């Protein structure tokens, strides 16, 4: 099994630049690999204030004591024990699959493959991150390795649903990551005059008659929904409650 | 035998390396007392990596003339109190075992083995670790005694690291009737809720400022820290003589007045303590009160 690390061109990632020229990687390379993970920096000073805490703690004046109990109360055990666990959980299981696991994985497969679809449809360009049959595989793996955990002969839902977890994690941390990349701007500009002129400060419309009325004129049901999600990713004056029908203007 | 650490269990270098009576004799804790060891050590013949490997297999030449060694170099130093006389057990061929290791493991296995909540919690622990050394007792167990002196030794260099780091930072306040120390915060500080382990740093305590130059016999005040509970746990050292003195100046041995002082203090003011321990020079204060109270003890009669 190989683990490897690599950085991306530019340092950091600079997510206003888009995805495809931030990595240099072939899509050959790519494929092999099976966990795609993106660590970003981030500030809130909360995390960095609790980080800050757990390094000055770590030094070595305190930390000596508290791994110490980490041992004594068993919330984590010894490397040693680790690696003699993990032999033979190798050389004793082998897990097998469900028809319904089977199932749920070719749902699966074929809504991340119509999404990805999707993505490049919006995009029209080709993704640097592309979806084979290997994924398929790899997700297979994923649920079979989670269910050696146990030494379980057989592998069930339990198992697929968290391996499901971890692949949507590292698929919309990577690939599905803001694919539009940043009609053009020129109905941008008018719609968000309308709103502004139609609705107050305060007040709020239905998502169905907006989406009407858009529909009715030049604007159509495409070009509504992305800046809708945009302005409300702005957050300066827009607002979503109660499901998705009450557009709120804070 | 000899006053020294777990001699037929550690090196020898070790063994003097962590004796008290050498420490306190030789200024361990800083440069200079180490730069004495090698003297020594050099000037005995033992070489260094000779002297740092087990007793079992350190040379049989050697063992054999440690005694005549020990007394042709020890007079210069100063360490001819070190030599005594002590009893050894052996059974088959098992190995040979000191009364004073034999104590010291059943001492450091006691210590460590395995609000008023966690109080009653801490209480059962020590009974359960009392049973556990009872149980240690009997000749058909020899993994409960091996575990035993290992945690010794534990103990043994945690007690040396922070007494080195007090006398670093020269903690101990030479107030007018009695000095005053505290360990306000530093590293490990969890061990001491252990009131043995607290009267263990507090006995090499004492020796280290028996030998000095100093001519004050004062009793020592000696509190730490619980943070869970936000309580110090105080207790009262009596002061001791050098080890090396003849009988005349033993009319009587030095007494304990902390219990009669901290009952007075009690009766007569309203402080939050509990004094419950079978050992009545050993109380618990609250962090808030600690200080009034010391004042108190100041302006009392002791």
């Amino acid at each position: 099994s190989v683990l490897a690390a690599a950085n991306p061109i530019y340092g950091r990632y600079d997510d206003l630049k888009s995805p495809g020229d931030n990595i240099d990687f072939q899509t050959t390379i790519l494929s092999r690999f099976d966990m795609i993970f993106i660590v970003k920096d981030d500030h809130n000073e909360e995390r960095d204030i609790s980080i800050a805490n757990h390094v000055i703690n770590i030094h070595t004046g305190n930390a000596n004591a508290m791994q110490n109990q980490q041992e004594e109360n068993g919330s984590e055990i010894s490397i040693e024990k680790m690696k003699r666990y993990i032999t033979y959980c190798r050389l004793k299981c082998a897990p097998r699959l469900s028809p319904q696991a089977a199932e749920k994985l070719s749902s699966n497969f074929v809504t991340i493959r119509k999404q990805l679809l999707i993505n490049e449809l919006e995009s029209t360009e080709r993704s640097s991150i592309p979806i084979t049959i290997r994924q398929l595989e790899a997700i297979i793996r994923i649920t079979e390795s989670l269910a050696k955990l146990e030494l379980s002969p057989i592998a069930q839902e339990r198992h697929v649903d968290e391996a499901i977890r971890l692949f949507q994690a590292s698929t919309m941390d990577a690939a599905s990551q803001d694919p539009i990349g940043g009609t053009s701007l020129s109905e941008i500009r008018r719609f968000e005059q309308e709103l502004k002129r139609r609705l107050p400060i305060g007040w709020s419309t239905s998502y169905q008659t907006l989406r009407r009325e858009f529909v009715d004129t030049h604007r159509f049901s495409q070009l509504a929904l992305d800046k809708a999600l945009y302005a409300l990713e702005k957050h300066e004056t827009i607002q979503l409650r109660h499901q998705g029908q009450n557009i709120y203007r804070s | 035998d000899y006053y020294l650490f777990l001699l037929r269990h550690s090196s020898l270098y070790d063994s003097f390396y962590y004796s008290n009576y050498v420490n306190a004799k030789l200024s361990l804790w800083n440069e200079n007392g180490k730069k004495r060891l090698h003297k020594m050590f050099a000037r005995m013949g033992i070489p260094l990596s000779t002297a740092q490997e087990t007793w079992l297999y350190m040379d049989h030449s050697i063992k054999r003339e440690l005694g005549i060694i020990f007394d042709k170099n020890l007079d210069r130093y100063g360490l001819q109190d070190i030599i005594r006389d002590g009893f050894v057990r052996t059974l088959g061929y098992r190995g040979s075992i000191s009364a004073s290791e034999f104590v010291e493991a059943l001492t450091a296995l006691l210590e460590v083995g395995n609000s008023a909540q966690k109080l009653t919690n801490l209480r059962k622990r020590w009974v359960s670790n009392f049973w556990l050394s009872w149980d240690a007792l009997d000749d058909r167990k020899v993994e409960l005694l091996n575990r035993g002196i290992q945690l010794a030794q534990d103990l043994q260099r945690a007690i040396f690291n922070t007494g080195v780091a007090i006398l670093e930072k020269k903690l101990i306040k030479h107030l007018r009737i009695y000095r005053l120390c505290v360990l306000q915060d530093g590293p490990d500080l969890d061990l001491y809720r252990n009131p043995l382990t607290l009267l263990r740093l507090g006995n090499w305590l004492i020796e280290c400022c028996a030998e000095s130059e100093d001519k004050q016999l004062l009793p020592m005040v000696l509190a730490s820290i619980d943070e869970n509970t936000d309580t110090y746990l105080v207790a009262g050292l009596t002061p001791r003589y050098p080890r090396g003195l003849d009988t005349i100046h033993t009319k009587k041995p030095i007494l304990n007045n902390f219990s009669m002082a901290f009952q007075q203090i009690t009766a007569e003011t309203d402080a939050k303590v509990r004094i419950d321990n079978f050992e009545s020079s050993i109380i618990e204060i609250r962090r808030e009160d600690l200080s009034p109270f010391l004042e108190k003890l100041t302006l009392s009669g002791l």
